[PDB]
């Protein structure tokens, strides 16, 4: 009986998405051809931001357990994926983050205290400064993808040499909006950078239960747009991939899908989630040697561009800044129902005009 | 004008009284199935 | 000039495209083809594919595209081909655009106008005629508009487009070309949230919207032949409701009914009734009764005639209130 | 035994998994992990992965999976992690499974039970605590159940799973482990569409559902000190409403209020008010008022206590009706 | 700056989806080793069904024009894609058709008169006979896909050696449900056959406007399942591809995505004024040779298995059966509100009990 070469098809396709790597586990350069052009001062800055973000995570988790912070989704381990990707952007680029991509929007202009206010649940946390191009973290997995396509189309229509970049996890690739997002951007040849951060888990769910696709980057084939799989624990690789995608997008060649192979050391969120219910210890210890901070530290040290003195300074600077941010958030006046009513429409409808008076009356005491 | 809950208004009508000529002993002059009764009465 | 409802809509869209370069029109088959009911005919030819364009077949993507564009300064006027397909884009509408301004404390806003046809009486296939206005009427952050005449449609649509928050503009299939009316040329606006009186009356108040306004007018015309004077109030916006106009009419007449094409367990009639009770209870001579469709899924084409509420049902219900 | 509401939920599911081989539990993180609130804890271990399993992260796909499995004789009990994600699966729920029996004229049916938590008071992130029961309650072909106690949760869930048509079971986050209540062991059912009296009263009828039942009972206990006898009705099914029970209570008291956690323009209170104003307008001595949340998007976490309706709001509104 | 090999990527994936053909326009066998094992009678019946379906379309268009039918989606041109695919199925297989896939469910056991009642809009038209495995035509593009992943899983769990087959068009591949459906079936390794009928148009919108993907079959890559592009105007190629996907499915190896390349000679639908929405006058003229009936007619005539007298008999059988079906449809009793009420639930809720009584009083007087 006649047989179709299904196996060859699956192998050949997956073969077109090899893991892109620049720095290995030991801080050694395995691809000088693709080495991004970065000055000594930029290399330092990137390291500083990755170290800074590690402490932020540690500080956020602590604060959440103290009841000082509310909703928090740990980031430790995804520094290269989040920080190096952002390091390739420009002010004009528009970020559409998810619930875990708070670090990206901080570095892009969102004050730290407002990030904490988002965690607590205060509207002011989402009052992004004018000129800062980001949206507050998206709670609906996939929503950011179809919005990103529209933002990218907007930039293209106004003829701006900028890109829209968005982020989702391995789990999000199963959503319809994820596929519609990348397809629309492809159909409109819109300057959008789609990042998929594959930390192997969607909450308790391993990435194998999501899809049988060998890679997640190959999902771009469905949209007819380029796809790249990169070592998400490699700062240079992540940066290089995003920079290329940015260059390609501003030149008007369309969107690109990037899958970063990373791993988070903390729990899914800081409310109930216990990692020991779905993953092993001999799996956590492995990705510890893959820590983005480790390989990049060795890489910089061999160049004599980094030291434990500079690293400790960044660490203490981070703590001091976290200190002031949590204080500034606590000092933010509490929300009144009248506040939430006023921000509903430009000009309130009748039902809200009435209710506004009711609560304005109640708030007078 | 006049004011009465509908149950009242419909009591007054059933009974051929024009509630509009009845004196309510209620808040704001609301007439109650109680005023119509003291009318049906003298 | 004498225009049908679809002509007044097309004219209104042309006015906004000309007036504001940020206005964009997009959706399934709206560009070159001019739409399923020709509501966008000629618009791409006049303004270009850059202003009026077709999209891939995906309502959710169309909704996200509109949100994204709004974030880039544009004034999106997307189209959901039939409101029955709203189920594919409920998140973009209710979980996203309706909440943007609130979500960002005013930092961002959504000057979006979603156009979408609905309504029965034309024997359409499944999920084309369903009335789902009652769903979006429950989401804070949205305004839902349903015109019944060419004059209302043009003015309301222009208001909807200029409005800097999300507005859902529902266009009844049966009303697109059912009749003509004198509609002023050039731009004019009608306030959103403002109802009007289609017929002055003194004995009973008949509240309605969409294609039920005409049915209420037919019933009123028949009631008058018996000396029963009915006042027909066209809501014209179903969220927010024009309380001042509704209560004013109810207080004058002392009797009222609400008529909707949607199923009893759906629509916005229950909200009208609840508001009337709350504000004008001691002016009611009888209970505010509702005329609505049976609580079944929208009917198979052939069964529309017996299932859909009509002027005769409005007469029967109106007389039931008169004789209460 | 003394059970929390979540424990009753689990027991109900355990009983159905054992008594009916066709019952399947699926969704995001409901398997090995046992759900985000541990509602499905231990079920996979006892009945197997083939019956209790995790799915890829796609609500629409989850809805389509339940529909297809139902066509193959299974009794699907899927879960939507938080009812705020219902926007991703509205077509499967309202445009599909609710319409299958009708669409196929009885040839096929959907013995599906969708579980999903909601409600505020626990400082969740965005779109987690929204009350969206009002949307599905407007869709013919669906039943919407919302328990307020462990005893009710278990009985209603068993009935829900047994019912051969789609039932949407909403589980209030705050009530999961708020208090313990005596719950019978083994299988027992509670009729769907049947309300019950939480507190027998004589002066005013307090109608509520979900977490607002505790706020109503708490409010009634305080109204007693003021000489007001309040009768608390727990709807326990919001669609369909228990007219018999609702009206019987209003015919005795002559005064009523409806309490909901959802926004004033949302929820099902308006429908309740419209039904009372129509069926017992001759036993009303005061307008039926509503206790509801402001008409804004669900509040950011820190604004919950000043936004969410509570027992004091029920006190204020009840007295407002008594002193009318 | 470093350059990723995206052009190479696009080219390499394209090579994995060549057009599968068995018979050329002249009825000549161009792929002998893929030839399916069909007897002379089977070959004769397949042709009989394709000619029958062609006549079914003519008459349906005519009756609709006479107001004797309602909603109708023309099928002329897709006989190979619609009929030859169904011809590969077994009685136990479950079909989830779209609004245009009526011919499939008819040959699978749905009486012709009931199919006419579906067009008109009568509940009886959807009352599939017991034992016949089909769903009424789905109007919500994409919905049949996620439901299919569900049906296939059901069959798998029951241990049934059967598959769930579903159909959508080029436009429908842009929907989230299309992606979710094929991804779920892949993740659950379910016996589902996803068929995409590509005629280049989604009503007025060309396919290039739906996606930038050069093939629709490659969209299977995002789900990690095999994809096959086939000449949808070739009955043997279509049949062989579906047969191959069924065998793979019934062996527990998962689903397959089949893109059929075809062309329709009629309007999009009969809903006004579509029947004259355009249409292209010259674009159709070169597709008159590609007609599935033409090449398959020549293929059988060269094998001495077909004749114009035999074809005429089929046409006469179709017309006679079409008149008795449209007649049987006219005789079906009108719908009453009570009928529609009685089919909403097994046990009617309180609101329907009341309304049932209301409408029974109205139906008796
Ligand atoms: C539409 C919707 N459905 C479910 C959920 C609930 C959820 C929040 S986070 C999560 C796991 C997702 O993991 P992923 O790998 O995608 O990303 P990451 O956390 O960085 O590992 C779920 C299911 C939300 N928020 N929205
Ligand atoms: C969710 C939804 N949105 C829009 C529509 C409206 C529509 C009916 S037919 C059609 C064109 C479909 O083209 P495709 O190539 O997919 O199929 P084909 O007819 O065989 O050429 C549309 C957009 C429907 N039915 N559902
Ligand atoms: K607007
Ligand atoms: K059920
Ligand atoms: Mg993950
Ligand atoms: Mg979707
Ligand atoms: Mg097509």
């Amino acid at each position: 009986t006649f047989q179709f070469p299904f196996a060859e098809q699956l192998e050949k396709v997956a073969e077109q998405f090899p893991t892109f790597q620049i720095l290995n586990e030991e801080g050694e350069v395995v691809n000088e051809e693709a080495m991004p052009e970065l000055s000594d001062e930029q290399l330092k800055e990137l390291m500083r931001r990755m170290v800074y973000t590690r402490i932020l995570d540690q500080r956020s988790i602590s604060l959440n357990r103290q009841g000082r912070l509310g909703f928090y989704a740990p980031t430790a381990g995804q520094e290269a994926s989040q920080i190096a990707s952002h390091f390739a952007l420009e002010k004009e680029d528009f970020i559409l983050p998810g619930y875990r991509d708070v670090p990206q929007i901080i570095w892009h202009g969102l004050p730290l205290y407002q990030a904490f206010l988002f965690s607590r649940g205060h509207f002011h946390g989402n009052q992004i400064p004018e000129g800062v191009n980001v949206l507050p973290p998206q709670i609906i997995i996939g929503a950011q993808y179809i919005q990103a396509a529209g933002v990218a189309l907007g930039l293209k229509m106004r003829g701006k040499k900028a890109v829209a970049i968005t982020y989702t996890g391995d789990g999000g690739t199963s959503q319809g909006d994820f596929y519609e997002g990348i397809n629309f951007a492809g159909a409109f040849k819109a300057p959008a950078i789609f990042v998929v951060q594959n930390n192997r888990f969607a909450a308790s769910t391993p990435v194998e239960k999501q899809t049988v696709a060998k890679t997640l980057a190959q999902k771009a084939v469905a949209a007819g747009i380029p796809g790249i799989q990169v070592d998400g624990m490699d700062p240079l690789a992540v940066y290089a991939a995003v920079k290329a995608a940015r260059e390609r997008a501003i030149n008007g060649e369309g969107p690109t899908l990037i899958e970063t192979l990373c791993f988070r050391y903390g729990p899914h969120t800081m409310s109930g989630d216990d990692p020991t219910r779905y993953r092993s210890k001999e799996l956590e210890n492995e990705w510890a040697k893959k820590d983005p901070l480790v390989r990049f530290r060795k890489f910089l040290e061999a160049k004599g561009l980094w030291s434990e003195e500079e690293e400790n300074n960044v660490i203490e600077q981070a703590k001091e800044e976290i200190k002031e941010a949590i204080k500034k958030a606590d000092e933010t006046p509490k929300q009144k129902v009248t506040d939430l009513i006023s921000i509903m429409f430009e000009e309130l409808p009748f039902n809200l005009k009435e209710q506004y008076e009711i609560y304005k009356e109640k708030e007078s005491k | 004008r006049v004011i009465a809950m509908p149950s009242v208004r419909k009591y007054a009508r059933e009974k051929g009284v024009d509630i509009r000529l009845v004196q309510g002993t209620g808040k704001n002059g609301r007439v109650l199935k109680e005023d119509i009764d003291a009318f049906l009465a003298g | 000039a004498q225009m049908t409802m679809v002509q007044a809509i097309t004219d209104a869209l042309r006015i906004e495209l000309k007036n504001d370069p940020n206005v964009l029109i997009f959706g399934e088959d709206v560009g070159v083809n001019g739409g399923v009911f020709r509501a966008t005919e000629g618009l791409q030819a006049e303004f270009g594919e850059d202003r009026v364009f077709d999209t891939p077949l995906a309502e959710s993507g169309i909704g996200g595209l509109a949100i994204g564009l709004a974030l880039q300064g544009f004034r999106p006027v997307p189209e959901i081909q039939f409101f029955g397909f709203v189920y594919e884009v409920m998140d973009s509408i209710c979980g996203q655009m309706a909440r943007i301004r609130y979500r960002t404390g005013g930092r961002y806003h959504m000057p979006i106008t979603i156009r979408s046809p609905f309504g029965g009486g034309v024997h359409t296939p499944e999920l084309h005629s369903d009335s789902l206005e009652g769903l979006v009427a429950q989401q804070p952050g949205l305004k839902v508009v349903i015109p019944s005449t060419p004059y209302d449609a043009k003015g309301l649509l222009i208001s909807a487009i200029r409005d800097n928050d999300p507005v859902i503009f529902l266009e009844h299939l049966k009303l697109y070309r059912s009749f003509r009316q004198e509609v002023p040329e050039g731009e004019y606006t009608i306030p959103i949230g403002k109802a009007d009186i289609k017929r002055e009356g003194k004995d009973i108040t008949i509240i309605a919207y969409g294609a039920m306004v005409h049915e209420s007018l037919k019933a009123a015309a028949e009631l008058e032949k018996e000396g029963i004077s009915a006042e027909v109030v066209d809501l014209r916006t179903v969220q927010p409701l024009d309380i001042e106009t509704i209560i004013g009419s109810v207080e004058k007449t002392g009797r009222a009914i609400v008529v909707q094409e949607a199923q009893r367990q759906a629509g916005i009639a229950a909200n009208v009734v609840a508001e009337i009770n709350e504000r004008a209870i001691l002016s009611l001579e009888a209970p505010v009764l509702r005329v609505a469709a049976p609580d079944t899924v929208y009917p198979f084409a052939q069964a529309e005639s017996v299932w859909l509420p009509n002027f005769k049902d409005v007469i029967e219900t109106a007389k039931k209130v008169m004789n209460f």
